């Protein structure tokens, strides 16, 4: 029930555009 | 509200709030108490400068919380004063260090809990969140920072215990080798105040060498490797293979007494002890992570020394990345600021419900 989170979760850090992040400083 | 991300570093505590390209707060793990007359707290540089009348500890000495009253003071001061914020309003991201035992990861999530009054945590391996700052699920990392470095494989997302090497030597010891040669070269460095120099020193001048013999030599027959350091005191020590020997420690710990393995032999071992289907995505992705992994040529040199190892066959890729100094940060960051993460966070209604258990 919850791999499938998991799965997505995975998928969401493979595709993560670093940026989007807020510059700290 | 926004999440916090706390990566209790053995030397360095790194913190901030998710989302946050870099850690908000940097600051020495160390916690110093009043010394006499048996306010009666101080936490980081403050600690530092004060200890002339405290007694410093190392909460964290080797990646492992030892002490639970001095830990609630990094975490009071992380909190309230360097992010200047109440942890009941926000979920919090903890790190750990590569096997950290069951009951340390239950005390760590009570204290949160029950102390700090946060809403939602969670705890995430150190080398895992590098990897995923990468943009990997699956790869071998290695981690070096202040008090201890680990080899850890990591496959789907899982990092494979069974696999993980562990050595006792890091940026700390590479500092307290230096300062050992130093002193012996007629310069005193002993007080852990004057450590520090030692340690900037450290940082600023040396490398690891592709070749320790070659470089030996090179050093020994010229004085083209020779950089200048000026002291606080106004002296100017110069420095030639103890540039390079220094790091060298990391491949070669005989340099220290240890008889342990060096750091590419770790990384071959914590792969040939990993399933045999996933040794190519391993020797792919090595990536190295923390700040003993700064030195100029590391890179190159663990390419060299793992394939050396390594069958012939087999393609090795080194990954350095140039923010390797917080990718743990970097990964809980991205990590907790996904959307998807949000159903992963141990909320105090399942702690009060189930207890500390809930964690693992
Ligand atoms: C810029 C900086 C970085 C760092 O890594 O600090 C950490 C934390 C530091 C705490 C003890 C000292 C006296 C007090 C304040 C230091 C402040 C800033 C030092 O002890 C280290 O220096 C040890 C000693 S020798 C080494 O290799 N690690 C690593
Ligand atoms: N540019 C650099 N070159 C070599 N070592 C560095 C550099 N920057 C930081 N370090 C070292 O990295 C170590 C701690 O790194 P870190 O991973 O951040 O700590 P934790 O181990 O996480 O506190 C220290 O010994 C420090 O001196
Ligand atoms: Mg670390």
């Amino acid at each position: 029930d919850l791999p499938k989170v998991a799965e997505n979760l995975k998928s969401q850090l493979e595709g993560f555009n670093q940026d989007k992040l807020k510059n700290a400083s | 509200t926004t999440a916090l991300v706390c990566d209790n570093g053995s030397g360095l505590v790194k913190a901030g709030f998710a989302g946050d390209d870099a850690p908000r707060a940097v600051f020495p793990s160390i916690v110093g108490r009043p010394r006499h007359q048996g306010k009666d707290s101080y936490v980081g540089d403050e600690a530092q400068s004060k200890r002339g009348i405290l007694t410093l500890k190392y909460p964290i000495e080797h990646g492992i919380i030892t002490n639970w009253d001095d830990m609630e003071k990094i975490w009071h001061h992380t909190f309230y004063n360097e992010l200047r914020v109440a942890p009941e309003e926000h979920p919090t991201l903890l790190t750990e260090a590569p096997l950290n035992p069951k009951a340390n990861r239950e005390k760590m999530t009570q204290i949160m809990f029950e102390t700090f009054n946060v809403p939602a945590m969670y705890v995430a391996i150190q080398a895992v969140l590098s990897l995923y700052a990468s943009g990997r699920t699956t790869g071998i990392v290695l981690d070096s920072g202040d008090g201890v470095t680990h080899n850890v494989p990591i496959y789907e997302g899982y990092a494979l215990p069974h696999a993980i090497m562990r050595l006792d030597l890091a940026g700390r010891d590479l500092t307290d080798y230096l300062m050992k040669i130093l002193t012996e070269r007629g310069y005193s460095f002993v007080t852990t105040a004057e450590r520090e120099i030692v340690r900037d020193i450290k940082e600023k001048l040396c490398y690891v060498a592709l070749d320790f013999e070659n470089e030996m030599a090179t050093a020994a027959s010229s004085s083209s490797l020779e950089k200048s350091y000026e002291l606080p005191d106004g002296q100017v020590i110069t420095i030639g293979n103890e540039r390079f020997r220094c790091p060298e420690t990391l491949f070669q710990p005989s340099f220290i007494g240890m008889e342990s393995a060096g750091i590419h032999e770790t990384t071959y071992n914590s792969i040939m002890k990993c399933d045999i289907d996933i040794r190519k995505d391993l020797y792919a992705n090595n990536v190295m992570s923390g700040g003993t992994t700064m030195y100029p040529g590391i890179a190159d040199r663990m390419q060299k020394e793992i394939t050396a190892l390594a069958p012939s066959t087999m393609k090795i890729k080194i990954i350095a990345p140039p923010e390797r100094k917080y990718s743990v940060w970097i990964g809980g960051s991205i990590l907790a600021s996904l959307s998807t993460f949000q159903q992963m966070w141990i909320t105090k209604q399942e702690y009060d419900e189930a207890g500390p258990s809930i964690v693992h």
